[PDB]
C-alpha cells in the first residue's frame, strides 16, 4: 500500500504539476506506481465529473488522517469565491472539505505559498494563500514558479520515509531548499565582488558570465536553492547561469512586484 | 431526452465544465464553460513593457514559453525593433522543443484514456501485441518483454488495490473498441512517452534556464551569451549539449507516436465523422528567420468555408488584414462589456451573475475574425499548410494514412480530417514537422555563430510620451496566439491576451452563434448519459487549456 | 618451437606484452611483462599519511576508487582507528557501483571482441536472434528491431571505409565459434552496456564528488556532509537521486550480462578446460557494516591446491595469518633487491637491464603467500564464497549454469570453473551480487542517518615520533588489493601496493614457479601463430590492468 | 560521410583520461566513435592487438598524413633513453614523436601530459615531462585535469573538427571555455568565504551546512578550471567542493600533488 496523496488545483497556471514531468528521482511514472497513490488529480485523472468526484469522496473517507493535500495556485475569496468554481462550489469549500482529514498540506508553489502572480498588482479577485484559508492549520510552503519539483518530492519523501516534515523556517518552507539566500551561495559572487557587471545583455561582462546585479538580480532578496540545485537534473541550468537575472518569483514581495531590471537591496 | 453537466473535465489544463442536452441519445445542444479567472491582464497593467513577459507568462504553465514569447514580440511590434537573428533561433528552438513536449503529453497522459481500456490490457498477449506491429513501425521498444514488463506493472497497481490516477475510468464502456493487445500497446506507449518528453524539455531548459516557465528573454532579444570561448556562458560545449537531446526526440515521435495515431484511426473510423467545431481555420506563420522578424518556416492563412483553395496567405505578424478582423464579445460571457471589442480597445471588466443557458455562463470572451467563428490550432495549421502547397505536410499526413490504409484498406480524404481524429491528426503532423524546424535552427544558429556573429540583444528605447500599440501573434501547441499591449507614457495603458483556447472554447458569440467546442458536440452518441465518455473524446481532441483561454 | 610476441596487449589497462614459445601449434611456455613504471611508491613517500590516497589513487583509472579506499584503509590501520559506520556504507556504495561499471566494461567493451566476430553479425537474421532468447531472457531490448538498428551501425561502419577501433580485427579466425544471430546479440548489448556503466558510475559520482577518481575520501571517514535538512550538502533530495541510478542497474546485470555469460560459455565449452592458473586462492572479506572497520558483507579466504571443502575463512583486515603470509620478489623483475620481501620491509629500486628469458623481463614483482603462487580476483572470489557456503553465490552460479544447460543440455562442476571461462563466470557473479549490496548498503544509511547518526569523519592524530604500520586490505575488481604504509616521525617512510594484477601478471618468482598468467597459457592451441587470439582470450580472462600491476 | 581521424597514445597513463569519455553524454563513447571521429588507433577498445594494430597505427599514419588529431595521457620519461615505458619494444617517447610528424592537432589530455602531473611529481623516479616538452617545435594543446571533464576534451576537438581551427587557449595553451578563470573566482561558496563562514573539520556544523572549504585547504583560489560551473557526470551538482572536499588543485602545476590536502593556497 503507498501513501495517499489528494491534489486540489485553485488559480493554478499548471506550472508546479508540468514540475513533476522534468523530475528525475522520482520520475513522474515512478511517483504514482511505487512512491505514492495519487487519489485525485485532475490534470492526469481517467475519470471525470461525477466518477472523479466519487474518487474524491471515497478517498477522503477511506483515508481520513492518513492523505497529504497538495494545493497549487492562489485561492480567491472575493465576491464568496465565485472567481474559482469547480462542480458548481467554490474552491476554497472544496480546500476547507479536504484539510479536515489531512495528515500533512503542501502549498506548493508560489500562488498557494504566499498568493504569488495571481494576488499581485490590483488582486482582481482577491487572491490569498493556502495557509490564510486554513488558519488553524501547518501549512508546509514550497515556493517558487514553479519550485524545482525535488523540492517537493523530497518534502513527501521525508513525511513517508522519516513520519514527519524536513525542518521548516518561520515561513514554513523546508531549510534543505529554503534556508538560504540565493545571493549567500551564488557562483557569481566572485564577480560581485571585484565590481565585474553585466550592463546590458549580451555586453563583454555578460559575456563572460559576469554577476547579474546591475541586470536587477534579484538573488540577495530571495531564498532558495536555485544556484544549487539548479533544475532540470542536466546540471549548470539555473536562470542567472542561462544569462538572467533572479527575478526573485520564489519570495513574497519581489518576484511579481519589482521590476526586472529593479536593483535589489543587498543586506 | 435530459440536461447532462461533466464538471470537472478532468485531462485538460485548468477548470472547465461541459453541459450538454442529449435528445434521443445524441448531443442536441452544448456550453462550454471556463470556471476560474485570474485577471491576468489587469495584473500586468501600468507596468513598464519590459517587464510583461515575466508575468503574463504565467498564464499558463502547460503552454510554458507561449506568451513569455507571445510578450516580447508584443512590445517589439509596439516599439519597432527588430530581433537579432541568433535571439530568432533560440525562441524557435524553445518554441519547438516546447510543442514536441506538450504534444506527446496531450495525446498520452491527457487524450489516450479515452480511448483506451487499461482493465482489458490485463488480457492481452503480449507476443500478439508486438507481431501486430510488424511492418508498421521499427521502434525498438516493442518487445514482448516490454509489452509483458508494462503488463506486469498493471496487474500489481490493480492488485494493489490503489488505482489512483486510473480508479473509476471508463472501463468496459461500450465506446472502448480496442482489443486487448493494442490497449497494452497503448500503455507501454504511455510510459515510454513520459522519458521523450523529458528530453524535449532538456532542450527548453538548456537554453531558457529551466521549464516550466523560461527565464531566457527580453525585448530585444534573449538572455543567452553566445561565446565559443566563454566560460559559464552559451559556449560550443553547452551547445553540444542541446544537441544530444535534440537528437533523441525523432525516433519515438516518428515510431510511436506517429503510428499510433495511425492505430487510433484505424480503430475509431466513426471519429472521423463527427467533431467537426467550424468551417473557417486560422493559423498565424511561424519560426521567422531573418533580422526583420520574418522569413517563416512555417506558413500561415485564412480558410473560409472550409475552402482550402481559395484561402488567403498570411506570412507577416504586422499583416494589417490579420490585425484588423480580430474582436472579442462578452455578450455570453462574465464581463460587463459585451459589444465586439479590436483588442487594442477591450477591456475585462468581472460581471459575475451565475450561470444561465441563455445569458453569461463562461469567464471566456467570444473571439470572431471578421465577424466569423473560427478553429485554430492544429487542425488550422494543418489544413492552412495543406492550403499552401506544403510539401513536407503532405508527406508527413501521407505517411499515417498509409499507416492507416496498411491497417483497415481504407484511405483519408481532405473532407474526413474536419473531425475529432483529423484534429488529432494534425496535432501528430505538427509534432513530427517540429523535429526538422529544430535540426534546421540548431545548424542555423552553429552556421550563425561560425560567422562570427555572437548577437542576442538590442537595448530598447520607450519615449516617455506617445501611444504605441503593439500585437504578438506566436503559433502555440493549441493554435494561434495574440498578446496586444498599448504602451501610453512609457507604460501598459492596456493588455489584451487572444489566446488559441479563447477561440475555440469561446461560449455563445454577440449573434448567438456557436464556437467550435459547442458547435463539435452537436450529434455526439452518448451510450450512457451518466459517462459521456463520447463528448470528453471530442472535447479532449481540442487540448482544452482553460488557464490560456481566460486569464 | 616458434617464438611470438603479443605487444601491446590490447583491451586491457596499461602496456603489456606476452611472449610464447609454441611446440606443433601449443604454447609450451609463457612470459608476461609489464612494460611502464612510474614509482607511484616512490613519488607518495615521505609525505603527510594523510596525503596518501589523492596520489595513489591515481595507480590506476580504470580501477578507480579501490587505491584511494585501500590508501585511507591503510593510513588507519596504522593509526589505529575505527572509521564511523556512515563513512563505511558511502565508501561501500562507492566500491560496489564502480565494480558494477568496472566488470560490465571488462565483459563488453574489453572483451567481448575476442568471442565475438562482427562481420558474421552483418549476416544475422534479426528475428532469428531475438528468437534465440526466447525464455532465456527478459530484457526489454532484445527485439528484431532493436537487433536492425544495431546491424545498420554496424553496416554503415564497414560501408564507410573506416573502421577505427574494429579495423584489423580476428573477423573469420577459426576460434570465432558463434552463429551470426549471437554475434549481432553481442554488439547490440555491447552498445546497451554503455549506457548501465554509465548508470553506475552516476551513483559513484554522486557520493565522490566525480569519477573517474573519488574525492570524498578521508583518513577518519569521508568528506560527504550529511545533513538531511541542509542546503548544498548531503540531504535526502541528493540521496534519492543516488537511490534512482542505483535502481536502473539491475535489469541489465541480471538479464544481460548475466544471460550473455551463460551463452558465450555455451558457444565456447573448450574454455572451460584450459587457462588454469593457479591451485592456490584469495581473497579478502569486503563492505564493512560495523563501526570497528569489520562485519563483511562478503566472505574472504585463502583456498589451497584447489580444495574448497579445507579452506582457511578470513573475517577480519587485522588478521595475522594473511598480514604475515605475503611477501614479494624481483628475481625476475627490473629490481635490485630479489629476495622475498615483507611489503612493510619492501623496496622498489628499479634495475633495467633489457628482457631476459632466464633473468628480469618485467616491471611487475613476484607475491607469494607463504610462498606459494596464488590467482586473486573475481575467480578466487568466487570459489571462497562457495567454499563458505554462501547461499546467494551458489543461487546465482545455478542460475548462469541453469541457462548453460537450457542452451546445451550440459551443467558445470565447480571443477570446470578453474578455467579461462570459469573466470569470467566469477566476475558474473560478483556483478550480479554487487547489486544486492547497493540496496542492502542505501537502505543501512537511510536507517542509520533516521536514527540520528550523522558523523562521517574522526579527525586523526600522528605521533610526531615513533615508528609504526598499517596496512589496508580491498577486494578491488581484479582481486585482493593491499596498501602497506610505514609512518616514522609523522611522515610515510616507506610505502608498498601489491595489487591484484601483481599476484596474477608477476614474472617468475624466486624459486622460478610460474604466476597464474603465465601458467594460464600453457597448452594454448594458437591456430595462426601470427594471430593468436586463443592467447589473448585466456590474459583478457584475468582482466589485465598493468598500472596496477607495476605502478 | 568521412569522419576526422584521432590517433591516441598512452604514455604513462592511468587510463583514467580515456574513462573519462565513458561518463560523456555529448557525445556519449558510442556517439563519438561511431558518428563523431574515427578513432584509429587507441589499444583499450582496439579489437586488434599486437602486430596487427601495429599495422593499424602505420596505414593511419600514411592514409591520413596531415588530417588527424594527435591525443597523449600520461606523462613521457626521459630518463635512461626512455625505457620507463616501452611498446613494442621501443620507448613511447619515439612512438609520439613519429606520430607528431603527420598531425592536424595535438591535445595533451589531463594533467600528466598537460604539464608531468603526479607521475612526474616529487623525486620524478622516471624523469617524466609533459607531452609539450618533448615536442618542443609543435603547439600543444593542454587540456589538464586528473582526469578532465571529458567535455573539456570533446569541445575542443568539435571546435576543431566544426570550424577548422582551435577554441581560443591562454598562454598555457589551454582552452578559455574551460581553464580561463580561477575556480574561486566563480565558486558558489564565495559568499561564506566573504563572511568568515568556514568549515574547520570535516563532520562539523559548518562543514553540514556548506560553508566554505579554504581552511580544509581548498585550492580554488590558485587552480584554473571549470570545475564549479561545468562540473563532473552532467547529473548536476557533482564537484569535488559540492560535495564536501576540498579543491586539491589537479588542475594547475605547482598545486595538485605538491600541496598537501590541508595546505592552505594563496589567495590573491
Ligand atoms: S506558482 Fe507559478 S507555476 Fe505554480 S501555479 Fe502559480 S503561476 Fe503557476
Ligand atoms: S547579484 Fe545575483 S548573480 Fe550577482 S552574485 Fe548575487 S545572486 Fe549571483
Ligand atoms: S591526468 Fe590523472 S587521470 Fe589522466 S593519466 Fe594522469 S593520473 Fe591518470
Ligand atoms: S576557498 Fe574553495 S570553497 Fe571557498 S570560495 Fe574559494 S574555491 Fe570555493
Ligand atoms: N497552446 C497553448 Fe495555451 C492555449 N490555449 C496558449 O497560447
Ligand atoms: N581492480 C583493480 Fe586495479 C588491479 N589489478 C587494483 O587494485
Ligand atoms: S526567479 Fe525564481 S526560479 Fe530561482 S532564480 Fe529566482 S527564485
Ligand atoms: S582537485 Fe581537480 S577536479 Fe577540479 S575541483 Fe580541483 S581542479
Ligand atoms: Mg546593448
Ligand atoms: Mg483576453
Ligand atoms: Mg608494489
Ligand atoms: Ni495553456
Ligand atoms: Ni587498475
Amino acid at each position: 500500500q503507498r501513501p495517499p496523496v489528494i491534489w486540489i488545483g485553485a488559480q493554478e497556471c499548471t506550472g508546479c504539476t508540468e514540475s513533476l514531468l522534468r523530475a528525475t528521482h522520482p520520475t513522474v511514472e515512478n511517483l504514482v506506481l511505487e512512491t505514492i497513490s495519487l487519489e485525485y488529480h485532475e490534470v492526469l485523472s481517467a475519470a471525470f465529473g461525477h466518477q472523479v468526484e466519487e474518487n474524491k469522496h471515497n478517498a477522503l473517507e477511506k483515508y481520513k488522517g492518513q492523505y497529504v493535500l497538495v494545493v497549487d495556485g492562489s485561492i480567491p475569496l472575493k465576491d464568496n469565491g465565485i472567481y474559482c468554481m469547480v462542480a458548481g462550489e467554490p474552491i476554497v469549500d472544496h480546500i476547507r472539505k479536504a484539510a479536515e482529514g489531512a495528515a500533512a498540506i503542501i502549498a506548493i508553489g508560489s500562488c498557494s505559498a504566499w498568493g504569488g502572480v495571481a494576488a499581485a498588482g490590483v488582486n482582481p479577485t482577491g487572491a490569498v494563500s493556502l495557509q490564510e484559508v486554513l488558519p488553524g492549520k501547518t501549512v508546509i510552503n514550497i515556493p517558487g514558479c514553479p519550485p524545482n519539483p525535488h523540492n517537493f518530492l523530497a518534502t513527501v519523501a521525508h513525511i513517508i520515509t522519516y513520519g514527519k516534515p524536513p525542518k521548516l523556517d518561520d515561513k514554513n518552507r523546508p531549510t534543505f531548499a529554503y534556508g538560504r539566500l540565493i545571493h549567500e551561495h551564488c557562483e557569481r559572487r566572485p564577480h560581485f565582488d571585484a565590481g565585474r557587471f553585466a550592463k546590458e545583455f549580451g555586453d563583454e561582462g555578460h559575456r563572460e558570465g559576469w554577476c547579474l546585479y546591475h541586470l536587477g538580480c534579484k538573488g540577495p532578496e530571495t531564498y532558495g536553492n536555485c544556484s544549487t540545485l539548479q533544475f532540470c537534473d542536466v546540471g549548470g541550468v539555473w536562470p542567472v547561469a542561462i544569462g538572467h537575472p533572479c527575478y526573485g518569483c520564489n519570495e513574497e514581495g519581489i518576484g511579481f512586484h519589482k521590476g526586472i531590471h529593479q536593483l535589489a537591496n543587498v543586506e | 431526452s435530459q440536461r447532462i453537466t461533466i464538471d470537472p473535465v478532468t485531462r485538460i489544463e485548468g477548470h472547465l465544465r461541459i453541459d450538454c442536452e442529449i435528445e434521443n441519445g445524441v448531443v442536441s445542444k452544448a456550453w462550454a464553460s471556463g470556471t476560474m479567472w485570474r485577471g491576468m491582464e489587469e495584473i500586468v497593467k501600468n507596468r513598464d513593457p519590459r517587464d510583461a513577459w515575466m508575468i503574463v507568462q504565467r498564464i499558463c504553465g502547460v503552454c510554458t514559453t507561449t506568451h513569455a514569447l507571445s510578450s516580447v514580440r508584443a512590445a517589439e511590434s509596439a516599439l519597432n525593433i527588430d530581433v537579432p537573428v541568433n535571439a530568432q533561433y533560440i525562441r524557435n528552438i524553445i518554441l519547438a522543443a516546447h510543442t514536441t513536449h506538450d504534444h506527446i503529453v496531450h495525446f498520452y497522459q491527457l487524450s489516450a484514456l479515452d480511448w483506451v481500456d487499461i482493465t482489458s490490457a490485463l488480457q492481452a498477449d503480449p507476443t500478439k501485441a508486438s507481431e501486430m506491429l510488424k511492418g508498421v513501425s521499427t521502434w525498438h521498444l516493442n518487445s514482448p518483454e516490454e509489452f509483458t514488463k508494462v503488463q506486469n506493472k498493471i496487474k500489481d497497481l490493480v492488485a494493489s488495490g490503489q488505482l489512483g490516477i486510473f480508479a473509476n475510468g471508463y472501463w468496459g464502456h461500450p465506446a472502448m473498441k480496442l482489443p486487448p493487445e493494442v490497449n497494452l500497446i497503448a500503455v507501454a506507449h504511455y510510459l515510454q512517452a513520459l522519458e521523450c518528453q523529458r528530453d524535449a524539455n532538456r532542450v527548453v531548459a538548456l537554453l531558457g534556464g529551466k521549464t516550466p516557465h523560461i527565464q531566457n528573454l527580453a525585448v530585444g532579444g534573449v538572455a543567452n551569451p553566445i561565446n565559443l570561448d566563454g566560460l559559464g556562458v552559451l559556449n560550443l560545449e553547452r551547445l553540444m549539449y542541446i544537441k544530444s537531446f535534440i537528437d533523441k526526440l525523432s525516433d519515438f515521435v516518428e515510431q510511436v507516436y506517429k503510428v499510433d495515431t495511425a492505430v487510433i484511426a484505424a480503430f475509431y473510423p466513426e471519429w472521423l465523422t463527427r467533431g467537426k467545431g467550424a468551417v473557417n481555420y486560422l493559423s498565424v506563420p511561424e519560426f521567422p528567420t531573418d533580422s526583420k522578424n520574418g522569413s517563416f518556416l512555417f506558413p500561415g492563412g485564412y480558410i473560409e468555408n472550409a475552402d482550402l483553395s481559395s484561402y488567403r496567405p498570411i506570412t507577416s505578424h504586422s499583416d494589417e488584414y490579420l490585425i484588423k478582423g480580430i474582436q472579442e464579445s462578452a455578450k455570453h460571457s462574465w464581463y460587463k462589456d459585451e459589444a465586439p471589442q479590436a483588442p487594442w480597445e477591450g477591456t475585462t471588466i468581472p460581471a459575475y451573475d451565475g450561470w444561465s443557458d441563455d445569458g453569461k455562463y463562461s469567464w471566456v470572451k467570444s473571439p470572431t475574425f471578421y465577424g466569423k467563428t473560427v478553429e485554430v490550432g492544429p487542425l488550422a495549421n494543418m489544413l492552412v499548410k495543406l492550403a499552401a502547397g506544403r510539401e513536407s505536410t503532405q508527406n508527413k499526413l501521407n505517411e499515417i494514412v498509409a499507416i492507416y490504409q496498411k491497417l483497415t484498406g481504407n484511405t483519408l480524404e481532405v473532407a474526413q480530417l474536419h473531425s475529432t481524429l483529423g484534429r488529432i491528426i494534425g496535432r501528430t503532423v505538427h509534432c513530427c514537422e517540429l523535429q526538422d524546424i529544430l535540426q534546421n535552427q540548431y545548424s542555423a544558429l552553429i552556421t550563425n555563430i561560425g560567422k562570427g556573429d555572437h548577437t542576442t540583444f538590442v537595448k530598447p528605447n520607450i519615449p516617455a510620451t506617445g501611444e504605441f500599440k503593439g500585437v504578438g501573434f506566436l503559433e502555440a501547441p493549441r493554435g494561434m496566439l495574440s498578446h496586444w499591449m498599448v504602451i501610453k507614457d512609457g507604460i501598459i495603458s492596456n493588455y489584451q491576451a487572444v489566446v488559441p483556447s479563447t477561440w475555440n472554447s469561446g461560449p455563445r458569440n454577440f449573434n448567438d452563434d456557436v464556437g467550435p467546442y459547442e458547435q463539435s458536440l452537436v450529434g455526439t452518441p452518448v451510450a450512457d448519459p451518466n459517462k459521456p465518455l463520447e463528448v470528453v473524446r471530442t472535447i479532449h481532441s481540442f487540448d482544452p487549456c482553460m488557464a490560456c483561454a481566460v486569464h
